[PDB]
């Protein structure tokens, strides 16, 4: 993936369900982003490589 | 589990290791008789020992968290190796450097 | 909780007759206590007495910065724990378990302690003692 | 809150006689068992 | 690692006579199981809890004086001379509990 | 202090018909005074000379 102002290397899935959800990605207690946000309107969590 | 089969006929003994099977049963009223030095007289009137054994280790069933360190210990160690491996390559990457 | 357990003379001037016990504590950190803790070189410890007295002037309490805490134990409890442990150095030397006894004078506890290992039976102790 | 016990020790102290006999602290109940101690043998590799 | 090696090899397959390492009280029995990294054990001791205060001697002896004392555990009590030590009391006249050393002081029982 | 649990076990208690741990010679009794941070020994054994 290549999202807004953050790179990364991802496996989206349409996971559920646990967020903001308004503004638009979901961090892990680190820098990392697990991971969903972006996409319209779904949840597409990522992975790590 | 063989260890365990051994625990009877080794702790006899008598040198380790040429032996043996006896009963466990006979393997605690021996190591029973010996350094709890209650001699025959007392193991045969009477047992239930046997019920105060297994009380014994009806307690060690069930206490294991969370006040009975060596359990603490345990996930110590756990929480040892698991902290260092993965949360100290959480320290190394994601962030460090300027 | 490994050192007491069981079960103490219990600490009376005379321990055995006649060995003299230096180990007696004085009344409390008994005497031989007394000179490993007068001749090592500490210029710690302060509980309410050494923080003001070092005020009236070792910076555990003034840089802070770091700080020493205290350890679990009062002296006079250490020195509990081993004045029963010289309680039991007697009986529990005898043995025959560990621990489940007993109350023996100090003496006869080291000429049986002395009868085990230096294997010298009972002729030699008896004549003669001095010793 | 409710602070400054002072628990120690305290040992079921025998006392000793002075002649020929000796008294001698012997028990009457087994109570066995317990568990005890992890001793940890290696890491994760 | 080594401490666990020595722990089956003296605490696991005999007894050990010995205090804790085989942790607190007279060790009877001992058990291993693999935790995660490590063994475990689940050491069966002995806990005495009911303390009675007996007397000895240290012996006996008669008008001849062979001595008994101990095999192995003491006294020699009294009410009348009984002989269930450690751990509880008390057993009936002699008859094997008796090795025959030297006399000593305390003169004819015999301490 | 794993070690001095092993000293105050075996060479204070009993006796313990083993060499040094209990120093130099064929021990009789040991005594146990607190030092500073740790235990201390006063073994008295034999030496036959």
């Amino acid at each position: 993936y290549s999202l807004y102002g953050v790179s990364g290397r991802g496996v989206f899935q349409n996971c559920t369900a646990v967020g903001v959800r308004q503004q638009r990605f979901v961090y892990d207690a680190y820098q990392n982003l697990v991971g969903y946000y972006s996409d319209d309107g779904n949840y597409y969590c990522l992975r790590a490589c | 589990s063989s260890l365990l089969g051994s625990i009877a006929g080794v702790g006899w003994t008598a040198g380790l290791s040429s032996f043996a099977a006896i009963p466990f049963a006979q393997s605690i009223f021996y190591r029973l008789n010996g350094v709890g030095i209650t001699q025959q007289v007392l193991s045969e009137n009477q047992k239930l020992i046997a019920n105060k054994f297994n009380q014994a280790l009806g307690a060690m069933q069930t206490g294991f968290t969370t006040t009975n360190e060596a359990f603490q210990k345990v996930q110590d160690a756990v929480n040892n190796n698991a902290q260092a491996l993965s949360k100290l390559a959480s320290e190394l990457s994601n962030t460090f450097g300027a | 909780a490994s050192v007491k357990s069981s079960q103490s003379s219990p600490i009376i001037p005379g321990f055995g007759g006649d060995f003299n016990l230096t180990l007696l504590e004085p009344v409390a950190r008994s005497a031989i206590e007394d000179l490993l803790f007068d001749k090592v070189t500490i210029a710690d410890p302060g509980y309410m007495q050494g923080y003001d007295d070092c005020m009236q002037q070792i910076c555990a309490q003034y840089v802070a910065g770091y700080k020493v805490l205290p350890p679990l134990m009062d002296v006079n409890m250490e020195a509990a724990y081993t004045s029963s442990l010289l309680g039991s150095i007697a009986g529990v030397g005898w043995t025959a378990g560990l621990s489940s006894f007993a109350a023996i004078p100090f003496a006869q506890s080291i000429f049986y302690r002395l009868n085990g290992v230096g294997i010298t039976q009972q002729v030699l102790s008896e004549n003669q003692k001095l010793i | 809150m409710r602070l400054a016990s002072i628990a120690f020790n305290h040992p079921i102290q025998v006392d000793q006689l002075n002649s020929s006999y000796f008294k001698l602290s012997i028990p009457t109940n087994f109570s066995f068992g317990v568990t005890q101690e992890y001793i940890q043998t290696t890491i994760q590799k | 690692a080594q401490l666990a090696k020595d722990k089956v090899n003296e605490c696991v397959k005999a007894q050990s006579k010995r205090s804790g390492f085989c942790g607190q009280g007279t060790h009877i029995v001992s058990f291993v199981v693999n935790a995660p990294n490590g063994l475990y054990f689940m050491h069966v001791g002995y806990y005495p809890s009911n303390h009675i205060e007996v007397v000895s001697a240290y012996g006996l002896c008669d008008a001849a004086n062979p001595t008994n004392c101990i095999a192995p555990v003491n006294g020699y009590f009294i009410k009348t001379n009984n002989t269930r030590i450690v751990d509880e009391w008390s057993y009936t006249g002699s008859s094997f509990y008796a090795p025959e050393p030297i006399t000593s002081l305390n003169t004819k029982y015999v301490a």
